[PDB]
RNA sequence: UAAAUUAUGGUCAAUUGUUAGUAUUCAUAUUAAUUUUUUUAAAUGUUUUAUCAUUUUAUAAAGGUUUAUUUUUGAAAGAUUUUUUGUAUAAAAUUUUAGGAAUAGUUAAUAAUAAUUUAUAAUUUUGAUUAGAUUGUUUUGUUAAUGCUAUUAGAUGGGUGUGGAAAAAUAAAAAAAAUAAUUAAUAUAUAUCAAUAAUAAAUUAAAUUAAUCUAUUAGUCAGAAAUG
């Protein structure tokens, strides 16, 4: 199973066997299914390093002719929630959409509210996700969100992310991936330089362990009617992850 | 595999070449010499020489 | 049906590149009447 | 039907099947008739053990052929009984006087067809009476107590499990083979010491004993026994090429 | 009804389109009978081309 | 050819005489000296003498030949586009023959098999085939690619000399590189201030 | 993949199938039955040619005698011989390098040749199939261990190139003064 | 085939299949001693399918080397003769 | 293709398995990938023998002509419910009862605690169709410690084989998005006392001795006579 | 065991329709008026109609038209629960609805009982909110 | 007896004991009137057992 | 190739013909000259000279 | 086997030692011709049929056969036969299209002699140069239309007389005086 | 316009009819046949799958053809931790019939054109189109031999356009996704068109496993042999 070369078979004036064009639709939870796990990496980004356009001071002000000339693809975080000009705002409480933001919130300050804004032109939609409270991230002093004055201020900081796009548009022109630069946590290393340096003693070897490992509870083989050998069946060890020759942990 | 290799190396009669397994004598597609085949006239390989 | 009265196989390899009858074996309508014209010959004969 | 015509297979002893018109005709017309110089019984001096191995009643009753009516080279297909072992066949006096052709089982009393007597492979009574008790009673045990341990003789024996009659090679039983033949299994003792169905049991005993002892069954235990027991002293190893 | 079924005038396979793309992903419909037109059908007289500076 | 009623290829080579049963002439106990001459040794026509294709009825000049001497320089020409095809193919296949399983030597094999194919390995088929054995650390092989390029009596272009020279670097043998220097990359002169930098393609 | 399948003769997948080292042989009277061993594909047309790859040999299922050698006093030599003609080197190229499926009767033969290990279905009915358990399997590897520095070699020179240009006799390819 | 154990999960249904493929965990354990004594087997069987690429190529190497060393003497000599007959023609 | 077993081997045809590729094997047959199917026939075999002497009422048995004694309609409710719990409870019959639609509660089909298998589905959402017992059930899957990093749709919710042991801690209301469970190596450090992993990517449990002595018995190492 | 080949493509994945071989042949002019009559028979329409080129499952729109023109029974609504039952069997039993019943709309029906008749009615609405629409009753039902 | 065309049940008489089921050959069975598809399947299952496979497989006539 | 039997039966030839006889005891061994000569078409020799 | 004599035959299955396995087809069968028409009533117009046909191709007799050894293989080396063909371009009236008329080789083994043969080809010529008569080289390619798998690969001599005849205006070649052979006595008077 | 040889170099060419003045492949022969003989065949139920579905399994019915039938990895072999590529429809040579002539959705260029685009278009006597017989190019027979005379069976349109390839409405004797099985090649009276048996056809016997079969016609003037 690999990829063939060319369409040699059909008149290309009638697109025939073509896997259809994915369009993320703002009405339905698919919009947030895609744009939801993206925000978390831009959050780890703007918590590690300073990137320019994230931490604005206010909305962008542009005439409604040039709104669609700069905005589409504009994504930035303001100190508090405030609708930019020329827009209307619609809160969303759909749990089937909200459910995704779980991994957002359990890594940064929990999400307070979520809206979709539509321009009076109907053609520029801003998914606006307002967060709340003390972040879970050790936001770095030279971040962008650090200049957002949120980690400076005490608890109850309500900063808010905005991502503008045109509607009915595939998950390609959602320029949210271009910030997938991965930067680590050096706060973790920040222990071994200040006043804990004489307090912490490191151990380099291993200690003499005279005791073997305490075994797990004895194995009771399954008692349901099993699907069968998950090797021969092409089913990944948990139907989730693993190698089909690393067939660990499927009943045996 | 390991226990069989242990017994195999323990076997003295082994450690000899089995020329069926050890090399592909002539792997190309064509013989190393003209072998009795015809000629331009059809003089079949016996009616001729190289 | 003897081979000595025949020009051997390996000469279609020496003509059309070694192992190029296989790409015709793997063909579709190969076997019903026709096959890929197998160019075993004496080499001293080619029009080419 | 159709496959009636198929000839019966002929091996490397069978000479001329005589299975078609001209295959029998020119041999059909040989109207033999017994004369007093044809009569086998006139020739007892030379052919005493050919006289003494005739199933005479089996012959006359079934055939209409008499011990007197027997040529010394009679081509008629009569029955005999081996005077060495005691098995019954249907063999003509011709292929038994021309060729010394006989019982399909006393064919192999000698260890190897090729070198038949040279075998100094020891006898049966002077070597292993523990077979002398399991062999079927024949009253010819007085002679079979000299059959070689290496004899392919399809000898019949008493089993110990089912008590019945199981027929196996004297060699396939005893185990030992004359130097340089096709050798027999390492366990052929343990897989013919019993009956063809009751030779199963005495086997898996030591096989499950190790599944128990080790929680695991892998035939490699005999191998590892041989390495943990038999160190090779100096087995010449070849100069590597790499 | 007045010619071949799949004419070779329109039999074209462009290879500046990636592989598989016209198979199962995307359609590239264009007009190729003007990029495959001949200097005899346009008029391109291959004039001696001057290089950068002399141009 | 095979498993139709009329099998030919099993008789095409020589099988000894099967005497396993009466295939008609009591073949199994009847031994058939005269039956073979008159009967089963093939013949020149019905009744003619037994033709013996034996190994002593072929001319003794057949054994005395050296290898592959029967083979004559075969100048094979292929359409232009067909040249291009097979060139890109032996290129693709020196870079990668099988998908994940290759030994390094598959380029080398595919270079040669390009030769045995009576093909002309371009310098790109040499650059490629030298990179892919350098990557693999088969440097004696990236050398034998040099030697194949040389037995071909070919002129290593600047790219190819650079290539083999990297190989000499990595293997650490100055001799290996001194001859490429003595042979080819001597008439290479630096771009003197007056002369054109990339002199155009000419031929 | 066909509307009305061919019923006795379906294989697994596809119209031209994988190459397989079959050992066919025409069914006529047993005396006249010997086996055309040959590479070929699975999914053939009705005859044995249209996906015939490369005639591989012929087998005599009928054990023949030493009527090509004299009458030895040697048993194993006097035994009947069973004969076959392989194409050892094109079998290696097909099986080894092009990976053609080795069917079970042909394998039953080549096993006897010494090319391939004795097959799956030469089952010694008289001994049971094995009993796997991790405790004993790991306890052994623990007991007897082989090293990375002795295993990587064999991996290389058994699946990858093995002509070790003997470092010493790579001297014969590093030229002398006139170019050194 | 994929065997149909009488102790599979009988789909108590009249439309599809009176016996489905659903082992009792003995099978998924018996099937173990099944599909490991074959991978003990086809470990050598796929150890060879490589060795016969170490053997068929480390032989096509030597033999195409030698075929070219001879077809090169031949190629070169016939090329020389064409040059010579070109001279005598001129 | 991508991952066949032991590589690509060919001493048999079965040495690959009943499918060679966890992927599809055609790009024109998307569905034919390999999912962890759970029997549809036998676990959609609703015992009709519990639902025999009940005199059911149909949705066109709305007429006064067809109205039955409310005691017999109570027989009908107990019968239809026992009829659907015959094999088990769909997740949509599991987590319609538990408060907040069971969001956050870690489900498990019966096998997902038996054997080396150790998994749950820290469910993250449930949406019901008009007909209940059907709908879209999403959930943060959790295998041998590790979660998905987004809520996936849960397969075989709409099959009856499920269980759940509702712990009040996981009662997650309709206002707070489900905080996803931590994984035992990443989001929470490891302790050798609170959680201990049932089996690792290498692990296979020692031989169940009842299976070894069943196999011995059958393959004739253990004598087995009537 | 795939019907992928025997029937046309778009009829790949058609289960629980009986004998689809009629829609395969529905274009042929005799079967055309055959189904012109079957559609008029099923009714709901006025002018001739057949299910479109490559449909076996009848259009969702025509199925809804007939599913809503099929007259709901109980032409005798007297008690509160008969009116509420007509409305409920228009809400949660009109074709292709996306709303599933509320315990708070079971409460109203359950609290319109005068007679054992309405006892049975709201009892069957209990049956449905229990077993058909898979809802959770209140604390105090 | 699995196949509606391999009814091995119909000939439980032709064999006297267990050993005369396990020691009659595929031609010894045409000796015993057992038709073609029957005796081949008998031989299959008998040799399966001989190894250690008991014929524990499903019956699909129905 | 019978034209070249004297080659393919000479030890010094690395492209020698390969024959193996697996005895009935499993031991592989290589051919006897007589068997090698069996595999070619029958060789007659009779020198009428003296 | 074939080399065996009728009564010395035994077994038509195998061939014992060697030789040629082949089915002795029965060429001797008196194939016939069943007259289904009358000598004055035939549903053909030109070539009437009145006796058995000898059927085949590469089997008819006189045994014509393919021979590549002709002018083309004397002048050009080829990859595959027919690639290169030299001829008097005759007929170009289809715009941008040439008809090149070049010969092949038909060898008669029985006689031990040849006759090369004629064939009006299609040959693309982008830009319309060739005139009827230019001896041209034609090569094969990918197809160009229903019928032209060729293209004008050169000129070997341009009909300079013709090119000037066009320049002056006349027809580069006067057209044949008479048509194809007919059967009707066309009476042209004045 | 020179002899030469270090002496058979390089592997078999060889034609067997009693006629009837003479001219001429032409009755009677022999070879291969056919007429002619039951020792090669044979059976039904394809098989898995999670299930009213879906994964796997693609050239024998004819269909009448002589300017004709041609094509790939993307399926599979097929091996890894991920997005991975440029190799295909085209042709070319050969085409029958006593009395031989007109044929047609047409030819090329444009074209991802024109059911009414442009035009001095294309097929043909180098034998076209119609109609007729006919399966198309390593299988035989005869012959010392160029020859003469053979070879089967397989592709007969498109119409929801699935699949890698339409070749797809039943017609192996390929093990067909778990080692089922090979102690097996045997197959009962069933068939297709293949497949030449009279296998020492008459005295010495079958180192068999004792299996099928009871075995025959010609001529009798020329020319082997005749009278009542
Ligand atoms: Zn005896
Ligand atoms: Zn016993």
């Amino acid at each position: 199973a690999k990829r063939f070369r060319y369409n040699t078979k059909y008149p290309s004036l009638v697109s025939y066997n073509k896997l259809p064009w994915e369009i993320l639709n703002h009405e339905t939870p698919e919009f947030h299914m895609h744009v939801a796990p993206h925000y978390e990496q831009i959050m780890t980004l703007a918590a590690s390093t300073h990137v320019p356009h994230i931490v604005g001071k206010k909305h962008l002000e542009m005439p409604p002719e040039h709104r669609l000339r700069l905005l589409p693809g504009m994504f930035y975080m303001l100190d508090g929630d405030s609708i930019p000009e020329g827009f209307t705002a619609n809160r969303v409480l759909d749990p089937t959409a909200l459910q995704y933001y779980g991994r957002l919130e359990s890594l940064v300050a929990p999400v307070q509210a979520v809206r979709m804004l539509i321009s009076d032109d109907l053609r520029i939609v801003c998914n606006s996700v307002t967060l709340q409270g003390p972040l879970q991230l050790p936001v770095a002093s030279y971040a962008s969100l650090a200049s957002l004055e949120v980690v400076t201020n005490k608890a109850s900081a309500s900063f808010t992310l905005f991502h503008f796009v045109r509607p009915n548009r595939p998950p390609s022109e959602l320029q949210l991936e271009k910030y997938y630069i991965h930067a680590p946590r050096a706060m973790a290393l920040a222990e071994f330089n200040s006043t804990s340096n004489t307090s912490w003693e490191p151990k380099l070897q291993a200690p003499k362990r005279s005791k073997r490992v305490t075994p797990l509870p004895a194995y009771r083989p399954p008692q349901s009617y099993l699907m069968g050998l998950a090797e021969r069946l092409a089913v990944v060890p948990g139907s989730s992850f693993g190698r089909r020759s690393l067939m660990w942990g499927h009943w045996f | 595999r390991d226990v069989e290799e242990k017994r195999h190396s323990r076997d003295v009669v082994n450690e000899l070449p089995n020329p069926w397994t050890d090399y592909v004598s002539h792997a190309l597609p064509f013989p190393d010499r003209d072998a009795g085949y015809p000629d331009e006239y059809g003089d079949i390989g016996q009616w001729r020489a190289p | 049906q003897h081979d000595e009265m025949r020009q051997p196989f390996y000469i279609h390899e020496k003509r059309h590149g070694i192992f190029s009858n296989e790409k015709n074996i793997r063909k579709s309508r190969r076997g019903l009447p026709f096959i890929t014209p197998l160019y075993t010959r004496h080499m001293n004969l080619w029009e080419t | 039907s159709r496959w009636s015509s198929v000839w019966p297979n002929m091996h490397y002893g069978a000479m001329y099947l005589s299975y078609s018109i001209g295959r029998k005709l020119p041999m059909k017309g040989v109207n033999w008739v017994t004369r007093e110089s044809n009569r086998l019984t006139n020739f007892s001096n030379r052919y005493q053990a050919v006289i003494n191995d005739i199933d005479v009643k089996k012959t006359e009753e079934e055939l209409g052929i008499t011990l007197q009516d027997i040529r010394w080279n009679d081509h008629r297909r009569i029955y005999w009984k081996c005077s060495f072992c005691g098995s019954s066949y249907r063999k003509s006096v011709s292929v038994r006087t021309k060729f010394h052709a006989g019982c399909n089982f006393c064919k192999g009393r000698y260890p190897s067809e090729v070198l038949r007597e040279q075998h100094q492979s020891l006898s049966l009574a002077a070597s292993a009476p523990e077979l002398i008790k399991q062999l079927k009673e024949t009253d010819k045990k007085d002679n079979l107590g000299s059959l070689a341990l290496t004899s392919k003789f399809r000898a019949e024996w008493k089993c110990q499990s089912c008590g019945g009659s199981y027929r196996a090679s004297v060699r396939s039983r005893t185990g030992m083979v004359e130097n340089g033949q096709c050798p027999l299994h390492p366990n052929i003792v343990d897989w013919s010491a019993y009956c063809p169905s009751c030779s199963w049991r005495p086997n898996m005993e030591a096989i499950a004993e190790e599944v128990q002892r080790t929680g695991q069954f892998l035939g490699l235990e005999a191998e590892s026994r041989k390495i943990a027991s038999a160190p090779p002293a100096r087995i010449p190893r070849r100069k590597k090429l790499v | 009804e007045r010619g071949l079924y799949f004419p070779i005038n329109h039999r074209i396979v462009d290879r500046r389109i990636a592989s598989g793309v016209t198979v199962e992903e995307a359609d590239v419909q264009s007009r190729y009978r003007r990029e495959l037109r001949t200097s005899f059908a346009t008029g391109e007289t291959r004039q001696t081309i001057p290089p950068a500076w002399s141009a | 050819k095979v498993d139709h009623f009329h099998a030919n290829n099993q008789y095409q080579h020589a099988w000894p005489l099967l005497s396993h049963d009466d295939l008609g002439n009591s073949d199994q106990s009847n031994n058939t000296r005269n039956i073979m001459y008159s009967m089963y040794l093939p013949k020149r026509n019905k009744g003619t003498a037994p033709w013996f294709r034996g190994a002593d009825t072929y001319s003794v000049k057949y054994c005395e030949q050296g290898r592959y001497e029967y083979q004559r320089y075969l100048m094979i020409n292929r359409f232009p586009s067909e040249y291009r095809k097979h060139f890109m193919n032996f290129l693709s296949n020196i870079r990668s023959s099988s998908g994940p399983a290759t030994i390094p030597q598959e380029a080398l094999h595919w270079l040669l098999r390009m030769i045995v194919d009576n093909f002309n390995p371009q310098h790109v088929h040499y650059i490629a085939a030298m990179k892919t054995l350098q990557n693999a650390g088969e440097l004696d092989m990236a050398r034998d690619v040099w030697k194949i390029m040389e037995r071909q009596q070919t002129w290593p272009c600047t790219s190819t000399i650079c290539a083999y020279l990297d190989v000499c670097v990595e293997a650490g043998e100055k001799t290996w590189a001194m001859e490429a220097w003595n042979r080819y990359c001597t008439e290479l002169k630096f771009l003197q201030p007056g002369e054109v930098d990339p002199k155009p393609v000419s031929r | 993949a066909r509307a009305i399948i061919k019923r006795r003769t379906p294989q697994l997948w596809g119209a031209p199938g994988a190459p397989i080292i079959r050992m066919r042989g025409h069914h006529v009277v047993w005396k006249f039955q010997s086996y055309d061993l040959f590479v070929e594909h699975t999914h053939k047309r009705r005859n044995s040619d249209a996906r015939l790859l490369h005639y591989l040999g012929k087998h005599c299922p009928h054990p023949q005698k030493s009527l090509w050698s004299p009458d030895t006093p040697v048993a194993q030599d006097r035994h009947l011989f069973m004969l076959t003609t392989v194409d050892v080197d094109a079998f290696k190229y097909w099986f080894g390098v092009k990976r053609c499926r080795l069917s079970m009767r042909p394998w039953a033969l080549l096993a006897k040749a010494g090319l391939l290990p004795p097959s799956l279905r030469q089952n010694s009915k008289i001994m049971p199939k094995p009993i796997f358990d991790k405790e004993q399997l790991m306890r052994y590897y623990l007991a007897n261990r082989k090293e990375e520095a002795t295993i990587e070699r064999e991996d290389y020179l058994n699946y990858k190139n093995s002509l070790v240009k003997s470092e010493e006799e790579r001297a014969a390819e590093r030229p002398v003064a006139p170019y050194l | 085939r994929q065997l149909r154990p009488y102790y599979n999960l009988p789909s108590k249904s009249d439309h599809g299949r009176k016996m489905t493929g659903f082992l009792t965990p003995y099978r998924h354990w018996m099937w173990k001693q099944n599909e490991l004594w074959r991978n003990v087997h086809e470990a050598q069987f796929e150890h060879l399918r490589k060795v016969y690429k170490r053997q068929w190529l480390e032989s096509f190497r030597v033999n195409a080397d030698e075929y070219i060393y001879k077809y090169n003497i031949t190629k070169a000599a016939q090329l020389a003769q064409w040059e010579y007959e070109m001279q005598a023609q001129e | 293709r991508r991952d066949a077993l032991n590589g690509g081997s060919s001493m048999t045809l079965g040495s690959k398995g009943m499918k060679l590729s966890p992927d599809p094997h055609r790009r024109r047959m998307p569905w034919t990938a390999a999912k962890e199917y759970v029997p549809g026939v036998v676990l959609n075999a609703k015992e009709k023998m519990v639902l025999d002497g009940v005199k059911l009422v149909d949705v066109e048995c709305v007429d006064r002509a067809s109205q039955v004694d409310p005691l017999e309609a109570l027989r009908a409710t107990v019968a239809t419910y026992e009829y659907n719990t015959s094999t088990g409870k769909n997740i949509f019959q599991l987590a319609s009862q538990v408060e907040f639609d069971g969001r956050g509660q870690r489900f498990y089909r019966k096998e997902w605690q038996e054997g080396t298998y150790d998994k749950y589905v820290t469910l993250s959402a449930i949406d019901f169709n008009r007909d209940g017992n059907k709908g879209t059930a999403y959930g943060y899957v959790t295998f041998h410690g590790e979660t998905t990093t987004r809520p996936v749709q849960i397969d075989f919710a709409d099959v009856p084989g499920w269980h759940m042991e509702f712990r009040v801690e996981r009662a997650v209301p309709f206002n707070a998005i489900v905080p996803p469970p931590p994984s035992i190596g990443t989001d929470v450090p490891v302790d050798p006392r609170s959680y201990r992993l049932r089996a690792y990517p290498f692990y296979d449990a020692p031989n169940p001795p009842e299976f070894v002595e069943r196999l011995l018995k059958d393959r004739g190492v253990i004598p087995d006579s009537p | 065991a795939s019907l992928r080949y025997r029937r046309p493509y778009w009829m790949l994945f058609l289960k629980d329709v009986d004998n689809w071989k009629i829609y395969t042949v529905i274009q042929q002019p005799d079967h055309q008026r055959t189904e012109m009559l079957y559609q008029a028979w099923l009714g709901g329409l006025d002018r001739p109609y057949t299910r479109p080129k490559c449909m076996a499952n009848q259009p969702l729109w025509l199925s809804k038209k007939r599913h809503i023109l099929r007259k709901d029974r109980l032409d005798g609504p007297e008690t509160p629960l008969e009116k509420y039952v007509l409305e409920w069997h228009k809400r949660f039993h009109s074709f292709q609805g996306t709303e599933r019943p509320t315990v708070d709309d079971l409460h109203t029906a359950l609290d319109l009982v005068e007679r054992p008749l309405d006892l049975s009615y709201a009892f069957q609405l209990l049956n449905q909110c229990r077993n058909v629409n898979n809802i959770r009753f209140a604390k105090d039902t | 007896d699995i196949h509606r065309l391999k009814p091995t049940s119909d000939f439980k008489a032709a064999f006297k004991d267990w050993n005369d089921l396990m020691s009659c050959d595929k031609r010894q069975l045409r000796v015993r009137g057992i038709p073609r598809m029957t005796r081949i399947a008998i031989r299959n299952a008998v040799h399966a057992f001989q190894n250690g496979n008991p014929p524990e497989y499903f019956d699909t006539k129905e | 190739h019978e034209a070249l039997k004297k080659l393919e039966l000479d030890p010094t030839n690395e492209k020698r013909r390969r024959f193996v006889i697996r005895q009935p005891d499993g031991t592989l061994r290589s051919a006897k000259m007589s068997e090698m000569r069996a595999w070619y078409w029958k060789e007659e020799w009779a020198d009428f000279r003296f | 086997p074939w080399w065996n004599f009728q009564t010395e035959h035994r077994q038509r299955c195998v061939m014992m030692y060697g030789g040629s396995r082949a089915k002795n087809t029965h060429n001797a069968n008196h194939r016939v011709f069943i007259k289904k028409y009358k000598r004055n009533a035939f549903p053909n117009r030109t070539r009437h049929h009145w006796a058995v046909s000898m059927t085949g191709v590469l089997g008819q007799r006189p045994r014509r056969m393919p021979w590549p050894y002709d002018l083309t293989s004397l002048i050009f080396n080829q990859p595959r036969q027919g690639s290169d063909k030299i001829g008097y371009v005759v007929g170009t009236s289809m715009l941008k299209t040439a008809v090149v008329a070049a010969n092949h080789m038909v060898y008669y083994p029985k006689f031990n002699q040849r006759v090369s043969r004629t064939s009006r080809f299609f040959a693309h010529d982008e830009d319309l140069a060739c005139v009827e008569g230019d001896l041209v080289h034609i090569k094969q390619c990918r197809k160009i239309s229903k019928y032209k798998h060729y293209y004008v690969f050169s000129i070997l001599e341009p009909n300079i007389e013709g090119r000037e005849r066009l320049k002056l205006g006349l027809k580069a070649v006067p057209p044949p005086l008479f048509g194809y052979p007919v059967s009707r006595r066309i009476v042209k008077l004045n």
